[PDB]
């Protein structure tokens, strides 16, 4: 379950 | 010292990986009163999102082992908690009053829907409920800003139709609910890829990615 | 807190990747003055070696770019400042753990085992000291890491066998300091052919609760003597 | 150069 946080 | 060395410190502090060296930073910055350029905005969101993440991280596997337990998780948690009252102080008192364009307002609004997020992952009393509403209230004059005022393939834009759609199923409890903005957010940006610029598309495209992973996951 | 709380919040720490707060708890256990288990002894040293590690790794990020910035002054001075604050932490850290070892942890140790551990992480924080001395002072340093590690060397060569991991770990470490610091290739290489033959010459000594690290250090010598011919 | 620190 991703958030923006990922990049 | 001055803004701009306060920000080249906060990029040394980032190539260095010492994060409370880039927040401060970048907080101090942000307490001058004047607004962030985008730069500055980034590095700000970037210092403290690895210093809060950091105590998410570790307050997941405390309270998943809980004891001595107990007594340390509450240890990080107030940390964790002390951290997001600082961000969204300085959220209250600078950036979003001071936000003159629509897409920093969108920015900070986010921001602060992120932070009280954040906050209710680790509210258990009947204070989460005021937080929860806290967050959602933050997320959506943010996304009512962005529909109004961006196009559907512009970062800030999906990143927070991103974010917001985790809140409802992460917090909310609102699969469908979740399911239908990360769909919308993705089907309304691939309705109109023409719209994306030179230095956006790579995050544009990166972050659709995301909201489809979300919507196959949820789906499951 | 005693002995007991201490020892399970440093596990805890440990889990939540809180190195600082790890290492506080294991300095304080070791400051009760009683001789650390073995359980004791690698979460004390995996404490310090993740805080130490920290500054290390900042340090030369940030001293590279000290380097890399000749002819842009302003640049290059917010990076030499930068540089000194994060060498005055690292310092203060490696000051730390070898004042441990000088109070508690080298006196205390009664078993061979015990004393090449602790003797190679002597080395082992001198040499980080090294690693960042100037001066009119790297000398003086360089030879406490060096005779810190020689001393070590000849107990392990006495008393452990070659398969045993703290002795090729004491040989890896050695010969690293050799190489990077005494800017010696052939002794470092010499040192870690050695150990490498040696066990390779033993295998059968291995156990089953230290095969792994065994064969996992052996690699890691291997290495460095391929990247060091 | 690979140091006892690079064990896993």
């Amino acid at each position: 379950s991703a958030s923006l946080s990922n990049l | 010292m001055d803004k701009n060395e306060l920000v080249q410190k906060a990029k040394l502090a980032e190539q260095a990986e010492r994060y409370d060296d880039m927040a401060a930073c970048m907080k101090s910055v942000t307490e001058q009163g004047a607004e962030l350029s985008n730069e500055e905005r980034n590095l700000l969101s970037v210092a403290y999102k690895n210093v809060v993440g950091a105590r998410r991280s570790s307050w997941r596997v405390v309270s998943s082992i809980e004891q001595m337990a107990r007594e340390y998780r509450e240890k990080i948690e107030t940390e964790l908690r002390d951290i997001c009252n600082d961000v969204l102080s300085l959220l209250e008192k600078f950036l979003i009053p001071n936000a003159s364009q629509a897409e920093s307002k969108v920015f900070y609004l986010k921001m602060k829907g992120d932070y009280y997020r954040y906050l209710a992952e680790v509210a258990a009393g009947d204070d989460k409920k005021g937080i929860v509403d806290q967050s959602q209230q933050a997320y959506q004059e943010a996304f009512e800003i962005s529909k109004k005022e961006m196009q559907p393939t512009h970062p800030i834009r999906l990143g927070l139709a991103l974010n917001f759609s985790v809140f409802y199923y992460e917090i909310l409890n609102s699969p469908e609910k979740a399911c239908s903005l990360a769909k919308t957010a993705f089907d309304e940006a691939i309705a109109e890829l023409d719209t994306l610029s030179e230095e956006s598309y790579k995050d544009s495209t990166l972050i659709m990615q995301l909201l489809r992973d979300n919507l196959t996951l949820w789906t499951s």
